[PDB]
C-alpha cells in the first residue's frame, strides 16, 4: 500500500514499477471520480421530482436546493487539495468516497416521508457538495503519480471521465424511478464497492483572471448542469425533460475534451475568445425561444440553444485550461532561462505550478454551479420570468469576451 | 558512484547487548537505505528498507533511522541467532554496498575438549600419515596448538581449521592435521597434541604410543 | 513462498565461460528488476547490476563493464549471468537478487560458487578416525586430496546431526583436506554403527565409511 | 634489562575467577621474592603478601586468607594472581613487584587492571567534534556509551601527540564516556588532515574518525 | 600488624620548594622503610631503601631519615616532573603501605582557554545529542562550567572530567559535556557554556546557535 | 655488596637468600684463611733453608725467626676480632688478605741477597705474624652470616681448612724450591691476590682464663710444634732433609681436629679433653727415648694429640657457654631458642680473647727449644718444661671439671 521509492521522471523506473502501479490508480480513480459527480449533482434531477411526490416548496427553494452544492463543494475544493499529501492517495479516495454514501441514504428516506422539514433538505445539499471537492483531491493524486511530461492525458482522463459523472447520473435517475427513493439509492451499492476497491487497490505515496474564465466556462457547464431540468419545468410544464436534460451535460464532457486539443491547434487565448463570444450569442438567442407567462413560445429551438451552451461551456473548460498550463509554461521557462538551467526543469515545473493552481483555480469555478440557478430563482421569484437572470448572464459573457481581448490576444 | 562507509568493520557484543552499525553516504541518498544480515553459506536476508522501515517477518529488535548522508542500524538485545555479517547499502543511484560488520557474541569463557586420532591404516598404504586432533567447543576463537613427537616439536606439516562460531552456544571448534609419509610415521613411537587456552594456564595434551 | 533458485557450484580454466540461472517463483517476474551480487572469497558484498523485467535492458557497475553480460528468459520465468574470458579474480559466490527499488533486494538466491583454476579435478581419499574415557567418545572423519569444492559430509546418511563440527576445507597446493567430528555418549557405540557419508559431485564419487574399533 | 611484564586487563562478573599472571626477565628468578599489590580505585597501595621463589611457598597478609593464590611457574620465570569467587571489592589494579627483603619492592610490573561486573560488554561510538580563535584551532573526538575500560585513542597513530588532552572515563548508568583534544595551528588544519583512532580492546574494535569542516 | 600513618596525605608546593613527608609506625620498624613514587597510569618507582640509601638513579633532590617508629622523607628542589602520589613502606615483620601523599606542584595562575562543539550529525541519527566544550591548561584545578540553552540555565545532563596535573606546565584541563534527546536538541537555537575561574570575576563564554 | 637486611634466624629469608649469599661467602672467605695459615707459617719452611743459601745465623737465632709469627699473631687477634664489625666482611677479608703480599715479596727478595741484617728478618717475621690474626676476623665474619644453630658446620669448616694451611705449605714450599729460596716466598703472590679481588667483588658487607690455658696447651702446642719441629728435626737428624716429610705432621693435627669435636660429643667434652692430655704427657716423655722412625711417629702422634685437643676444648668451651645461657634464660624464664642464641653468640665472642692466648704457644714451644739448644746441647732442657707442662694441664683439667 505505502511506496517509499517513487521515481516517475525516470523512464527505467517508469517501465519496471511506475506506469503499473500509476495505471492501476488512475483507473481506480475515474470511477471514484465520477461517481463524485453523479452525486454531487443530485438535486439537479431530485429537486425537479420533489413536488411530484408531495413536497410545496417555492419553485426557488427547488432551485436553491440544487444550487447549495456548490456552496461547500466550490469551498470545500482548496483544503481538500490539501488532503492528498497528507492522508495518502489511498485513504484519501476511500474515505471522501465512502463517506458520501451518509447523503446519499438520507435523501432516500426524507424523500418518501411527505413531512420532512425544508431544513433537513437544505442540509442534505450542502452535504452533497462534499462530493464536489473530491475533483481536487483527486486531480492532486493523479498528478503525483504521472511523470510531468505525461500528466496531460492522465488528468484529461481523470477529468474527462469525471465530469461525466453528472451527465450519468442524468440518465440514471429518471430510469431508476420506477419512487423517488431509487434515484439517490441506487450509488450505494456503486459508491460502496469502489471505496473498497479504493482501500485495497490504491497506494499511498510517501492569476485571478484564470479563476474568472474558469468560472465563466465551467461555471456555466455545472451552472447550466444544476437548473436546466428544472428550468425546462417552469418554461414548459407539459414535456417530460428528464428523459432529454441528460445529453446536455454529456455533450458539454465530450466538449472539455476537445476543448484543448482544438486550442492547442489554433491558439490558447484565440478559442477562448471566439468561444466567449458563441457563449454571449447563444446566451441572447435564448430569449427568442422563451414563452412569456403563458405560454407562446418554441421548446426545440430552447433545448437547441442550450445544447449549444453546454457545448459551448465545456469547450471553453478545455480552452481554459491548456492557457493557464501555456501561461504556466511561459513564466517557468522564462525564470530558468534567467538561471541558466534545462528545458527538463522548466517543463517540470510548469507542471507542478498547473497542478498547484488548480485547486484554487477549480474552487473559484465551482462557485458559478450555484449563482446560475439562484439567478433563475431570484429571476422568477421576483419578475416571475427568467428574462431577469438571462440578461445577468449575457452582460458577464460580454464582459468575459473584453476581459479576453484587453487581456490577451 | 556514491561511496558507502560502514563502523565497525566487526565487533564482539555480550548477549542481550546492544550493536551499533553506522553507514556514512559520500553524498545524499534521501533516505534510500536497506540493511542485510549475512550467515556463511546461507544468502542474504532483508532487515530493513527506506531507513527505517522493517521487512515483515523480521522482529522487533531490529531498527535503523537517519537522513542525507548519515544512517545507522541497530540491534537491541542481542540473540546468539544474530551472528552474523550485516551491511548497509544504497540505492539512491546506481547501487552501493558498505564494507560489512562482523558481528561475534561473547560468552562465558570455555576449554577446549580434545581428542587425539592416530592414522587410519587404510591411509598408511598411500605413504601418508596424517594425525588428526580435534578441539571442540571452547571460547574465546584464539587457541595455539603444539605438536609434540617423542618430545620434540614439530612446526612443519601442520594444517588448521576453525568454524564460525556457533550459532546455539556461541562456541569455536578448531581441527589440527599433523601430515608426514609412512616412514616418518613408523620412526617415532610418541604423537603429542597441546591445546594453549586463555583458559588455563597449563595446556590441554591429547596423545598415543603407536602400540 | 517467494524463491529465487540458483544454478550450482561451477569450476572453469581461466579464459573460459560461465553462465548462471536464477529461476524466480512465487510471484509475477516481470514486475520485479534483477540484481546480481558478487562475492570473492574473505571480501565483502559486490553490486554487479540489475536486469529490468520488463524490457530486458541491463546495467552494469563500473566495475562489470566488458565480460558480464545478463539476460533474462521471461517465460522460463528465470535470469542469467554470463560471465566470459575467465579470470582468477572472477572466483567467487554469486546471488540474484531481486528488486532495484522499493525493497531492494529483498529476496535473494542461494549464491552460486565459480572457481577460476586450472587444478585437475580429483576425487577424495576418505579415511575413518576411531579413538585410540568420559561417558562420550568422539570419532572423526578424515578427507584428503580432492579439488574442487564442494565435498559434502554427514554421519549414518543424517541421522546424526547433533554432535557434529565439520571444519571448513583447506586448500594446499592444489588440493583442499576437511574433516568431521562427532561426539556421541558411550552407550550408543560401538554397540550402533556410525558411518561416514562423503559426496564429491565434482569427480561423481559417493564413499562411505563405518568407524571400526 | 631488568622488567616485569603483566597480564593485560580483565573483566569478570560476581562469582568467577581470575588469573593475573608476571613474566620477570633480566635477572635470575629464582633469586628473589614475589610481592603482590593490591590498589582499589582511588584508595591506596596494598599489600597483598609475597611468595618465596626458592621455596614456591606463599605468605598472605591478613586480609587476603581465603579466596587468593599466588603460584609460580620457574620454568616460565613467571608468577600469578588467583582470586576466586570474584565480588566487586575485588576491582582494582593489581601489581606485581620483586623482592620482600633487601630493596623491597625494588621493580614493579605495569599493573593488571580487574574489572569485577555484571554489565554487558559494549563497543564504543566514536563522534568526530570540528570547529563552529588565535591563529591555533581545536579539534575533539567524543567516545560513548561503551564497557568496560580501557578505550585507547590517538591521533594520527601517536604522530599528533603535542597538543593532546585526554580526559579519563566517567562511568554513568553502566557505560563509560570518553573525550580527547588537540590543538594544531591553523596553518595545517583542514590543510593537512588530522584524525582520532580509538580502539576498544574488551569487543575487538578499532574505529578511526576523520575530523572534517 | 604494624600500621603505617602518613602525613600529609596531600599538599600543593611552589616549584623550588621543599616537601617533607612524614611516616609514624605503630612499633619499632628497626630502619626498615622504603619510599615509592607513583605516577598514574605508569607503576611504582622505589626511592629509597632502608631509610636513607637511594635507589641507584634517583636524583639527589630525594631524601629521608628516622628511626624507631618515626621516619621522613623530603624533596628537596622541587622540579614538575615531581607530581606524583609518594608511599612510605614497612618490610619489618610482614609489609605495611601508608596511605599516601598526592603531591601537588603550583604555578602562576592560567586562564581556561575555551572550546565548544555542536553535535555531531553521526551522533544525531542515533537520537543523542552531545554539546561538549573543552576547557585547556588551566591553574588552579577548581573551576565552574554553566550551561545555558537560549539564555536558560541548564543542570541536568552534564558529565565533567579533568586531567591529572600535567607533568610539564604543571597545568590542568577539564572537558564538560551535555547530553540531550535529538529532539531537546532541536527545539532550542542557541547553546552556551560559561567557564568561571580564579583568574578573572566575569566569565569565559563560547557559544554557537544551531546555524 | 652492602647487605642492609640480614635474617638467618629467618627459614623463609635463609631459603630465598640467606643461604645462597652466606654459602658464596663461605666459600670465598676458606681460601682466604688458608692462605693466611700459609704465610703465618712461612719461616717453619724457610729458617731451615736459611744455611743452605749462606746466613750465619745460630740454630736458636732460627728458631727466633720460626718463633715470632706467633708473637704479633697473638696480640693482633684481639683487634682483629673488632675489625669486621667496623671495616666489613669483604673490606676486611679484602684488605688483611692482601697486605699478605707484603712479606710475602720482601723475604722473597731478603732471601737472595746473602748479606741482608737480622734486624730485617725479624721485621718479616713479626709482618707475617699478621697472617696469623687473619682466623680470629675470618670466624667472627661467618658467625654472622650463619643462624646461631647452623654455624658449627659452617665454623668447622672454615677454621678445619684453614687449619690446613700449615701443612700445604710444608708440602708446597720445599717442592717449590727448585724451578731457590724466594720460590718458599713468591709462589704465593699470584694466590693472595687472586683472592684479595675474589673477596672483594664476591664478598658482602653486613650492616674462663682456664679454658685459655687448654686451649693453649693443644692448639699452641700444635702451632708450636708446627714451627720448632724442622728446625728441631734438623738440629737432632742433620742427615735426613726433614722439609720433605715434615708437612705431613701438620696435615694430620688439622685433620685431628675435625674428629675432635665429633668424638668429644659422642664420649664426653670433659673426658677426652682429659683422656687426651694422658696422651700429651706419655708422647711428651716417650721422645726422650728418641734422641729416627721411632722420634717421627712419636713426634707425627703428638701433632695427633694436639689436633684431637682442639677440637676438644672448643665443643669444651661450646658447652660451659650453652650451659651458662640455659640457667640465666630459665632464671628470666624465656625459651630454649634464646638460649641456644645467646650460647653462640658468646662462645663467638669469646673466641677473639681464647684464640690470641693460644695462639701465644707457636712462640713459646719454639722459642723454648731455641733457648734449651743454646744454654745447653740438648733439648731435653725445654722438652722437660714441656712434660711438667701437660702434667700441669690433665691436673687442672681433673682438679676443676671432672
Ligand atoms: C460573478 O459571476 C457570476 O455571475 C455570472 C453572470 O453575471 C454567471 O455567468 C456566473 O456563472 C456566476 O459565477
Ligand atoms: C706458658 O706455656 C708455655 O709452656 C709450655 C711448656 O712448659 C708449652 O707446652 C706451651 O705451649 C707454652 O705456651
Ligand atoms: O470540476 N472541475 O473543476
Ligand atoms: O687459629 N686457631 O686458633
Amino acid at each position: 500500500a505505502v511506496i517509499t521509492d517513487w521515481r516517475p521522471e525516470d523512464p527505467a523506473f517508469w517501465q519496471q514499477r511506475g506506469q503499473r502501479i500509476a495505471s492501476r490508480n488512475l483507473w481506480i480513480s475515474v470511477p471514484c471520480l465520477l461517481l463524485a459527480f453523479c452525486v454531487w449533482m443530485l438535486f439537479s434531477a431530485v429537486a425537479v421530482n420533489l413536488p411530484k411526490v408531495g413536497f410545496n416548496f417555492t419553485t426557488d427553494q427547488l432551485f436553491m436546493l440544487t444550487a447549495l452544492p456548490s456552496v461547500s463543494g466550490a469551498l470545500l475544493r482548496v483544503p481538500y487539495s490539501f488532503m492528498v499529501p497528507i492522508f495518502g492517495g489511498r485513504r484519501w479516495t476511500a474515505f471522501s468516497t465512502g463517506i458520501l454514501i451518509i447523503p446519499c441514504v438520507w435523501l432516500g428516506f426524507a424523500v418518501q416521508d411527505t413531512s420532512t422539514p425544508y431544513s433537513v433538505f437544505i442540509i442534505i445539499s450542502l452535504l452533497c457538495g462534499f462530493a464536489g471537492a473530491n475533483f481536487a483531491s483527486s486531480m492532486a493524486n493523479i498528478s503525483f503519480f504521472f511523470p510531468k511530461q505525461k500528466q496531460g492525458g492522465a488528468l484529461g482522463l481523470n477529468g474527462g471521465l469525471g465530469n461525466m459523472g453528472v451527465s450519468v447520473m442524468q440518465l440514471v435517475a429518471p430510469l431508476v424511478v420506477s419512487y423517488l427513493a431509487n434515484a439517490s439509492w441506487i450509488w450505494v451499492p456503486f459508491l460502496a464497492i469502489f471505496t473498497i476497491a479504493a482501500w485495497f487497490g490504491m497506494n499511498d505515496l510517501a492569476l485571478w483572471i484564470m479563476s474568472l474564465l474558469y468560472l465563466a466556462t465551467f461555471g456555466s457547464f455545472i451552472g447550466f448542469s444544476a437548473g436546466f431540468a428544472m428550468l425546462s419545468k417552469t418554461q414548459f410544464p407539459d414535456v417530460q425533460i428528464l428523459q432529454y436534460a441528460f445529453f446536455g451535460p454529456f455533450i458539454g464532457a465530450l466538449a472539455r475534451s476537445a476543448g484543448g486539443a482544438l486550442s492547442d491547434r489554433l491558439g490558447g487565448t484565440r478559442v477562448t475568445l471566439v468561444n466567449f463570444i458563441l457563449m454571449a450569442i447563444f446566451s441572447g438567442l435564448l430569449f427568442l425561444t422563451l414563452p412569456t407567462d403563458g405560454q407562446g413560445g418554441s421548446f426545440m429551438a430552447f433545448f437547441a440553444v442550450f445544447l449549444a451552451l453546454f457545448l459551448t461551456a465545456g469547450l471553453g473548460s478545455g480552452s481554459t485550461f491548456q492557457m493557464i498550463s501555456v501561461i504556466f509554461r511561459k513564466l517557468t521557462m522564462d525564470r530558468v532561462k534567467a538561471e541558466g538551467g534545462s528545458d527538463e526543469r522548466a517543463m517540470r515545473e510548469a507542471a507542478t505550478d498547473t497542478a498547484a493552481a488548480l485547486g484554487f483555480i477549480s474552487a473559484i469555478g465551482a462557485i458559478g454551479g450555484f449563482f446560475i440557478p439562484k439567478a433563475f430563482g431570484s429571476s422568477l421569484a421576483l419578475t416571475g420570468s427568467p428574462v431577469g437572470a438571462m440578461k445577468v448572464f449575457l452582460i458577464f459573457y460580454i464582459a468575459c469576451v473584453v476581459i479576453t481581448w484587453a487581456v490577451y490576444g | 558512484d556514491i561511496l558507502m562507509t560502514q563502523s565497525p568493520s566487526s565487533l564482539s557484543v555480550s548477549v542481550g547487548s546492544s550493536v551499533t552499525i553506522t553507514c556514512q553516504a559520500s553524498q545524499n541518498i534521501t533516505n534510500y537505505i536497506v540493511w542485510y544480515q549475512q550467515k556463511p553459506g546461507q544468502a542474504p536476508k532483508l532487515l530493513i528498507y527506506y531507513t527505517s522501515t522493517l521487512e515483515s517477518g523480521i522482529p522487533s529488535r531490529f531498527s535503523g533511522s537517519g537522513s542525507g548522508r548519515d544512517y545507522s542500524f541497530t540491534i537491541s538485545n542481542l540473540q546468539p541467532e544474530d551472528v552474523a555479517t550485516y551491511y548497509c547499502l544504497q540505492y539512491n543511484s546506481l547501487l552501493t554496498f558498505g564494507g560489512g560488520t562482523k558481528l561475534e557474541i561473547k560468552r562465558a569463557d570455555a576449554a577446549p575438549t580434545v581428542s587425539i586420532f592416530p592414522p587410519s591404516s587404510e591411509q598408511l598404504t598411500s605413504g601418508g600419515a596424517s594425525v588428526v586432533c580435534f578441539l571442540n567447543n571452547f571460547y574465546p576463537k584464539n587457541i595455539n596448538v603444539k605438536w609434540k613427537i617423542d618430545g620434540s616439536e614439530r612446526q612443519n606439516g601442520v594444517l588448521n581449521s576453525w568454524t564460525d562460531q556457533d550459532s546455539k552456544d556461541s562456541t569455536y571448534s578448531m581441527s589440527s592435521t599433523l601430515t608426514l609419509t609412512k616412514d616418518e610415521y613408523e620412526r617415532h613411537n610418541s604423537y603429542t597434541c597441546e591445546a594453549t587456552h586463555k583458559t588455563s594456564t597449563s595446556p590441554i595434551v591429547k596423545s598415543f604410543n603407536r602400540n | 513462498q517467494i524463491q529465487l533458485v540458483q544454478s550450482g557450484p561451477g569450476l572453469k580454466k581461466p579464459g573460459q565461460t560461465v553462465k548462471i540461472s536464477c529461476k524466480a517463483s512465487g510471484y509475477s517476474f516481470t514486475d520485479y528488476g534483477m540484481n546480481w551480487v558478487k562475492q570473492a572469497p574473505g571480501k565483502g558484498l559486490e553490486w554487479m547490476g540489475w536486469i529490468n523485467t520488463s524490457n530486458g535492458y541491463t546495467t552494469y557497475g563500473a566495475a562489470f563493464k566488458g565480460r558480464f553480460s545478463f539476460s533474462v528468459d521471461n517465460s522460463a520465468s528465470t535470469a542469467y549471468l554470463q560471465l566470459s574470458n575467465l579470470k582468477t579474480a572472477d572466483t567467487a559466490v554469486y546471488f540474484c537478487a531481486r528488486s532495484w527499488y522499493n525493497r531492494a533486494m529483498d529476496y535473494w538466491g542461494q549464491g552460486t560458487s565459480v572457481t577460476v583454476s586450472s587444478a585437475k579435478t580429483t576425487a577424495p581419499s576418505v579415511y575413518p578416525l576411531a579413538p585410540v574415557t568420559g561417558s562420550s567418545v568422539t570419532l572423526g572423519c578424515l578427507v584428503k586430496g580432492y579439488f574442487p569444492e564442494p565435498v559434502t559430509l554427514t554421519w549414518n546418511s543424517g541421522s546424526l546431526s547433533s554432535g557434529v563440527h565439520t571444519f571448513p576445507a583447506v586448500l594446499q597446493s592444489d588440493l583442499y583436506t576437511l574433516s568431521s567430528s562427532v561426539t556421541v555418549t558411550s552407550s550408543t557405540w560401538p554397540s550402533q554403527s556410525i558411518t561416514c557419508n562423503v559426496a564429491h559431485p565434482a569427480s561423481s564419487t559417493k564413499v562411505d565409511k563405518k568407524i571400526e574399533p
